[PDB]
DNA sequence: CACACCGGAAGTCCTAATTAGGCCAT
DNA sequence: GATGGCCTAATTAGGACTTCCGGTGT
Protein backbone atom coordinates (compact mmCIF):
# COMPACT_ATOMS: atom_id res chain seq x y z
CA UNK A 1 0.00 0.00 0.00
CA UNK A 2 2.98 2.28 -0.70
CA UNK A 3 2.03 4.98 -3.22
CA UNK A 4 5.20 6.83 -2.30
CA UNK A 5 5.97 9.86 -4.48
CA UNK A 6 9.18 11.88 -4.44
CA UNK A 7 7.84 15.31 -3.48
CA UNK A 8 6.12 13.49 -0.64
CA UNK A 9 9.29 11.60 0.27
CA UNK A 10 10.89 15.01 0.64
CA UNK A 11 8.43 15.75 3.43
CA UNK A 12 9.27 12.75 5.53
CA UNK A 13 12.94 13.31 4.82
CA UNK A 14 12.31 17.04 5.20
CA UNK A 15 10.52 16.83 8.53
CA UNK A 16 13.03 14.60 10.31
CA UNK A 17 16.30 15.89 11.85
CA UNK A 18 17.96 12.58 11.02
CA UNK A 19 19.05 13.80 7.58
CA UNK A 20 19.51 17.48 8.44
CA UNK A 21 23.00 17.29 6.92
CA UNK A 22 21.80 16.37 3.42
CA UNK A 23 18.29 17.84 3.30
CA UNK A 24 17.23 21.00 5.14
CA UNK A 25 14.84 23.89 4.61
CA UNK A 26 15.46 27.57 3.85
CA UNK A 27 12.96 30.38 4.40
CA UNK A 28 9.52 29.48 5.75
CA UNK A 29 7.50 29.58 2.54
CA UNK A 30 8.53 25.97 1.95
CA UNK A 31 11.90 26.57 0.26
CA UNK A 32 14.75 24.14 0.97
CA UNK A 33 18.15 22.74 0.07
CA UNK A 34 19.85 19.45 -0.79
CA UNK A 35 23.25 19.72 0.88
CA UNK A 36 24.13 16.08 0.32
CA UNK A 37 22.34 15.19 -2.93
CA UNK A 38 23.89 11.88 -3.95
CA UNK A 39 22.82 10.50 -0.56
CA UNK A 40 19.34 11.95 -0.62
CA UNK A 41 18.91 10.03 -3.88
CA UNK A 42 20.73 7.17 -2.15
CA UNK A 43 17.81 7.14 0.26
CA UNK A 44 15.45 7.49 -2.69
CA UNK A 45 16.77 4.49 -4.58
CA UNK A 46 16.40 2.24 -1.55
CA UNK A 47 12.79 3.33 -1.85
CA UNK A 48 11.31 2.04 -5.10
CA UNK A 49 14.07 -0.53 -5.57
CA UNK A 50 16.23 1.83 -7.63
CA UNK A 51 19.73 0.87 -6.38
CA UNK A 52 21.13 2.76 -9.35
CA UNK A 53 19.61 6.10 -8.38
CA UNK A 54 21.51 9.36 -8.13
CA UNK A 55 21.14 13.13 -8.39
CA UNK A 56 21.71 13.29 -12.18
CA UNK A 57 18.62 11.13 -12.08
CA UNK A 58 16.60 12.20 -9.01
CA UNK A 59 17.25 15.73 -10.26
CA UNK A 60 15.26 15.13 -13.45
CA UNK A 61 12.29 13.89 -11.49
CA UNK A 62 12.28 17.29 -9.79
CA UNK A 63 12.91 19.14 -13.03
CA UNK A 64 9.61 17.79 -14.39
CA UNK A 65 7.74 18.93 -11.30
CA UNK A 66 8.86 22.36 -12.51
CA UNK A 67 6.24 22.27 -15.22
CA UNK A 68 3.98 19.95 -13.23
CA UNK A 69 4.08 22.90 -10.84
CA UNK A 70 5.03 21.09 -7.62
CA UNK A 71 8.61 22.26 -7.04
CA UNK A 72 10.56 25.02 -8.82
CA UNK A 73 14.26 25.92 -8.81
CA UNK A 74 15.82 29.01 -7.24
CA UNK A 75 18.24 30.80 -9.57
CA UNK A 76 21.71 30.22 -8.20
CA UNK A 77 21.00 28.62 -4.81
CA UNK A 78 22.71 25.37 -5.83
CA UNK A 79 20.86 22.42 -4.28
CA UNK A 80 18.01 24.77 -3.32
CA UNK A 81 14.51 24.13 -4.65
CA UNK A 82 11.08 24.91 -3.18
CA UNK A 83 7.53 23.60 -3.13
CA UNK A 84 5.38 25.83 -5.34
CA UNK A 85 2.65 26.54 -2.80
CA UNK A 86 3.49 25.88 0.83
CA UNK A 87 2.39 24.99 3.40
CA UNK A 88 -1.00 24.22 1.84
CA UNK A 89 0.36 21.07 0.20
CA UNK A 90 0.86 19.62 3.68
CA UNK A 91 -2.48 17.96 4.40
CA UNK A 92 -1.42 17.00 7.93
CA UNK A 93 -17.25 1.63 -31.60
CA UNK A 94 -14.04 0.00 -32.84
CA UNK A 95 -14.63 1.08 -36.44
CA UNK A 96 -14.54 4.78 -35.57
CA UNK A 97 -11.68 5.24 -38.05
CA UNK A 98 -13.76 4.02 -40.97
CA UNK A 99 -16.08 6.98 -40.39
CA UNK A 100 -13.53 9.74 -39.85
CA UNK A 101 -13.06 11.08 -43.35
CA UNK A 102 -9.47 9.87 -43.20
CA UNK A 103 -9.91 6.20 -43.96
CA UNK A 104 -9.92 4.69 -47.43
CA UNK A 105 -9.83 1.12 -48.68
CA UNK A 106 -9.69 -0.19 -52.21
CA UNK A 107 -7.71 -2.49 -54.49
CA UNK A 108 -4.39 -2.60 -56.31
CA UNK A 109 -5.91 -3.56 -59.64
CA UNK A 110 -8.31 -0.62 -59.60
CA UNK A 111 -5.16 1.52 -59.81
CA UNK A 112 -5.33 0.95 -63.57
CA UNK B 1 -14.03 -22.63 -18.86
CA UNK B 2 -15.56 -22.60 -22.35
CA UNK B 3 -13.03 -21.05 -24.74
CA UNK B 4 -9.25 -21.10 -24.29
CA UNK B 5 -9.23 -17.32 -24.65
CA UNK B 6 -6.49 -15.45 -26.51
CA UNK B 7 -3.80 -18.03 -27.22
CA UNK B 8 -0.14 -17.08 -27.55
CA UNK B 9 1.34 -17.46 -31.04
CA UNK B 10 4.79 -17.60 -32.60
CA UNK B 11 5.58 -14.16 -33.98
CA UNK B 12 6.33 -15.54 -37.41
CA UNK B 13 4.36 -15.94 -40.65
CA UNK B 14 1.10 -17.71 -39.91
CA UNK B 15 1.10 -20.60 -42.38
CA UNK B 16 -2.66 -21.29 -42.54
CA UNK B 17 -4.53 -19.20 -45.12
CA UNK B 18 -7.58 -19.23 -42.87
CA UNK B 19 -5.91 -18.20 -39.63
CA UNK B 20 -3.64 -15.78 -41.44
CA UNK B 21 -6.36 -13.89 -43.33
CA UNK B 22 -8.49 -13.79 -40.22
CA UNK B 23 -5.59 -12.41 -38.20
CA UNK B 24 -4.74 -9.85 -40.84
CA UNK B 25 -8.28 -8.69 -40.42
CA UNK B 26 -8.55 -8.38 -36.70
CA UNK B 27 -5.08 -6.90 -36.43
CA UNK B 28 -5.85 -4.53 -39.30
CA UNK B 29 -8.74 -3.16 -37.33
CA UNK B 30 -6.73 -2.54 -34.19
CA UNK B 31 -3.75 -0.88 -35.80
CA UNK B 32 -6.08 1.37 -37.82
CA UNK B 33 -7.87 2.34 -34.65
CA UNK B 34 -4.50 2.95 -33.02
CA UNK B 35 -3.50 5.27 -35.84
CA UNK B 36 -6.72 7.18 -35.50
CA UNK B 37 -6.34 7.51 -31.71
CA UNK B 38 -2.65 8.37 -31.87
CA UNK B 39 -3.47 11.18 -34.26
CA UNK B 40 -6.56 12.46 -32.50
CA UNK B 41 -5.08 11.99 -29.03
CA UNK B 42 -1.96 13.95 -29.93
CA UNK B 43 -3.02 15.99 -32.93
CA UNK B 44 -0.05 14.58 -34.86
CA UNK B 45 0.10 13.66 -38.57
CA UNK B 46 -0.01 9.89 -39.15
CA UNK B 47 -0.23 7.69 -42.22
CA UNK B 48 -0.84 3.97 -42.25
CA UNK B 49 -1.17 1.76 -45.35
CA UNK B 50 -1.98 -1.94 -45.29
CA UNK B 51 -2.10 -4.21 -48.35
CA UNK B 52 -3.91 -7.54 -48.03
CA UNK B 53 -2.64 -10.72 -49.64
CA UNK B 54 -5.85 -10.65 -51.59
CA UNK B 55 -4.92 -7.28 -53.07
CA UNK B 56 -7.05 -4.93 -51.01
CA UNK B 57 -5.16 -1.80 -50.12
CA UNK B 58 -6.44 -0.23 -46.90
CA UNK B 59 -5.26 3.19 -45.81
CA UNK B 60 -5.50 5.78 -43.06
CA UNK B 61 -3.99 9.24 -43.33
CA UNK B 62 -4.32 12.52 -41.54
CA UNK B 63 -5.31 15.69 -43.44
CA UNK B 64 -1.78 16.86 -44.29
CA UNK B 65 -0.62 13.41 -45.38
CA UNK B 66 -3.72 12.72 -47.47
CA UNK B 67 -1.80 13.81 -50.61
CA UNK B 68 0.35 10.78 -49.97
CA UNK B 69 -2.37 8.49 -51.19
CA UNK B 70 -4.89 10.61 -53.05
CA UNK B 71 -2.51 12.53 -55.26
CA UNK B 72 -2.00 11.02 -58.69
CA UNK B 73 1.69 11.15 -57.78
CA UNK B 74 1.67 9.11 -54.61
CA UNK B 75 -1.22 7.03 -55.88
CA UNK B 76 1.25 5.85 -58.51
CA UNK B 77 4.08 5.51 -55.99
CA UNK B 78 2.02 2.94 -54.07
CA UNK B 79 1.25 1.15 -57.32
CA UNK B 80 4.93 1.01 -58.18
CA UNK B 81 5.77 -0.46 -54.78
CA UNK B 82 3.09 -3.07 -54.19
CA UNK B 83 3.67 -4.36 -57.71
CA UNK B 84 7.42 -4.93 -57.38
CA UNK B 85 8.40 -8.64 -57.64
CA UNK B 86 8.61 -10.65 -54.45
CA UNK C 1 -4.57 0.39 -2.05
CA UNK C 2 -2.06 -0.60 -4.72
CA UNK C 3 1.28 1.08 -5.42
CA UNK C 4 -0.11 2.84 -8.51
CA UNK C 5 -3.44 3.83 -10.06
CA UNK C 6 -2.62 1.36 -12.80
CA UNK C 7 -3.85 2.16 -16.28
CA UNK C 8 -6.38 4.99 -16.35
CA UNK C 9 -9.25 5.38 -18.82
CA UNK C 10 -8.64 8.44 -20.95
CA UNK C 11 -10.92 10.78 -22.92
CA UNK C 12 -10.67 10.14 -26.68
CA UNK C 13 -9.88 13.76 -27.47
CA UNK C 14 -6.79 15.85 -28.08
CA UNK C 15 -4.89 16.20 -24.81
CA UNK C 16 -3.89 19.71 -23.78
CA UNK C 17 -1.40 19.00 -20.98
CA UNK C 18 1.73 19.20 -23.12
CA UNK C 19 3.56 16.68 -20.92
CA UNK C 20 0.74 14.15 -20.65
CA UNK C 21 0.42 14.52 -24.41
CA UNK C 22 4.13 14.14 -25.26
CA UNK C 23 4.19 11.11 -22.97
CA UNK C 24 1.22 9.35 -24.52
CA UNK C 25 2.65 10.11 -27.95
CA UNK C 26 5.75 8.25 -26.87
CA UNK C 27 4.06 5.25 -25.37
CA UNK C 28 1.63 5.03 -28.26
CA UNK C 29 4.19 5.74 -30.96
CA UNK C 30 6.21 2.90 -29.52
CA UNK C 31 3.28 0.53 -29.79
CA UNK C 32 1.53 1.17 -33.10
CA UNK C 33 4.97 0.85 -34.51
CA UNK C 34 5.25 -2.45 -32.78
CA UNK C 35 1.94 -3.32 -34.35
CA UNK C 36 3.04 -2.32 -37.83
CA UNK C 37 5.65 -4.98 -37.35
CA UNK C 38 3.78 -8.01 -35.96
CA UNK C 39 1.02 -7.60 -38.57
CA UNK C 40 3.35 -7.36 -41.55
CA UNK C 41 5.32 -10.17 -39.90
CA UNK C 42 2.62 -12.54 -38.77
CA UNK C 43 0.66 -12.14 -42.02
CA UNK C 44 3.46 -11.31 -44.41
CA UNK C 45 1.87 -8.22 -45.84
CA UNK C 46 3.32 -4.89 -46.98
CA UNK C 47 2.86 -2.18 -44.36
CA UNK C 48 3.83 1.45 -44.17
CA UNK C 49 3.50 3.66 -41.16
CA UNK C 50 4.68 7.16 -40.53
CA UNK C 51 4.20 9.36 -37.49
CA UNK C 52 5.45 12.92 -37.28
CA UNK C 53 6.04 14.38 -33.81
CA UNK C 54 4.77 17.92 -33.22
CA UNK C 55 8.42 18.69 -32.59
CA UNK C 56 9.49 17.82 -36.12
CA UNK C 57 10.94 14.30 -36.33
CA UNK C 58 9.34 11.62 -38.48
CA UNK C 59 9.30 8.09 -37.08
CA UNK C 60 8.37 5.38 -39.56
CA UNK C 61 8.19 1.70 -40.45
CA UNK C 62 7.97 0.01 -43.80
CA UNK C 63 8.05 -3.39 -45.37
CA UNK C 64 10.46 -4.09 -48.21
CA UNK C 65 8.16 -3.44 -51.15
CA UNK C 66 7.18 -0.11 -49.57
CA UNK C 67 10.51 1.27 -48.45
CA UNK C 68 10.60 3.61 -51.49
CA UNK C 69 7.54 5.39 -50.09
CA UNK C 70 10.06 6.96 -47.76
CA UNK C 71 13.34 5.94 -49.40
CA UNK C 72 13.04 7.03 -53.04
CA UNK C 73 13.52 10.68 -53.93
CA UNK C 74 10.04 11.06 -55.39
CA UNK C 75 8.70 9.89 -52.05
CA UNK C 76 10.81 11.82 -49.53
CA UNK C 77 9.89 14.80 -51.67
CA UNK C 78 6.18 14.12 -51.34
CA UNK C 79 6.46 13.54 -47.58
CA UNK C 80 8.16 16.91 -47.08
CA UNK C 81 5.52 18.70 -49.10
CA UNK C 82 2.73 17.01 -47.19
CA UNK C 83 4.19 17.63 -43.73
CA UNK C 84 5.09 21.20 -44.71
CA UNK C 85 1.61 21.99 -46.06
CA UNK C 86 -0.10 24.88 -44.21
CA UNK C 87 -2.12 24.20 -41.07
C1' DC D 1 38.02 22.71 -17.74
C1' DA D 2 34.72 21.36 -14.05
C1' DC D 3 29.92 20.92 -12.36
C1' DA D 4 25.21 21.73 -11.48
C1' DC D 5 21.12 22.52 -14.23
C1' DC D 6 18.09 22.24 -18.58
C1' DG D 7 15.24 19.38 -21.17
C1' DG D 8 14.39 15.85 -25.21
C1' DA D 9 13.53 10.67 -25.88
C1' DA D 10 12.29 6.31 -24.69
C1' DG D 11 12.12 2.61 -21.04
C1' DT D 12 10.61 0.44 -16.01
C1' DC D 13 6.90 -0.77 -12.73
C1' DC D 14 1.93 -1.90 -11.20
C1' DT D 15 -2.28 -2.04 -12.79
C1' DA D 16 -6.30 -1.50 -14.91
C1' DA D 17 -8.00 -0.89 -19.87
C1' DT D 18 -7.83 -2.91 -24.49
C1' DT D 19 -6.74 -6.28 -27.91
C1' DA D 20 -6.78 -10.50 -30.30
C1' DG D 21 -6.64 -16.15 -30.85
C1' DG D 22 -9.97 -20.11 -31.25
C1' DC D 23 -14.38 -20.95 -33.11
C1' DC D 24 -19.32 -20.10 -35.11
C1' DA D 25 -21.99 -16.84 -37.41
C1' DT D 26 -22.93 -13.41 -40.84
C1' DG E 1 -12.91 -13.71 -48.22
C1' DA E 2 -13.87 -10.12 -44.49
C1' DT E 3 -15.99 -9.11 -40.24
C1' DG E 4 -19.11 -9.55 -36.05
C1' DG E 5 -18.90 -11.46 -31.33
C1' DC E 6 -18.32 -14.45 -27.27
C1' DC E 7 -15.09 -16.21 -23.87
C1' DT E 8 -10.99 -15.52 -21.95
C1' DA E 9 -5.99 -14.54 -21.82
C1' DA E 10 -2.50 -11.77 -23.92
C1' DT E 11 -0.74 -7.03 -24.54
C1' DT E 12 -0.99 -2.33 -24.14
C1' DA E 13 -0.78 2.00 -22.09
C1' DG E 14 -1.50 6.14 -17.91
C1' DG E 15 0.99 8.06 -14.14
C1' DA E 16 4.93 8.89 -12.02
C1' DC E 17 9.48 8.11 -12.42
C1' DT E 18 13.70 6.29 -14.33
C1' DT E 19 17.87 6.12 -17.82
C1' DC E 20 20.90 8.13 -21.28
C1' DC E 21 22.73 12.29 -22.13
C1' DG E 22 24.20 16.36 -25.38
C1' DG E 23 23.57 21.54 -24.53
C1' DT E 24 24.05 25.77 -21.21
C1' DG E 25 25.46 28.97 -17.29
C1' DT E 26 28.28 30.38 -14.06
Amino acid sequence: DSAITLWQFLLQLLQKPQNKHMICWTSNDGQFKLLQAEEVARLWGIRKNKPNMNYDKLSRALRYYYVKNIIKKVNGQKFVYKFVSYPEILNMSRNDYIHSGLYSSFTLNSLN
Amino acid sequence: KKTRGRVKIKMEFIDNKLRRYTTFSKRKTGIMKKAYELSTLTGTQVLLLVASETGHVYTFATRKLQPMITSETGKALIQTCLNSPD
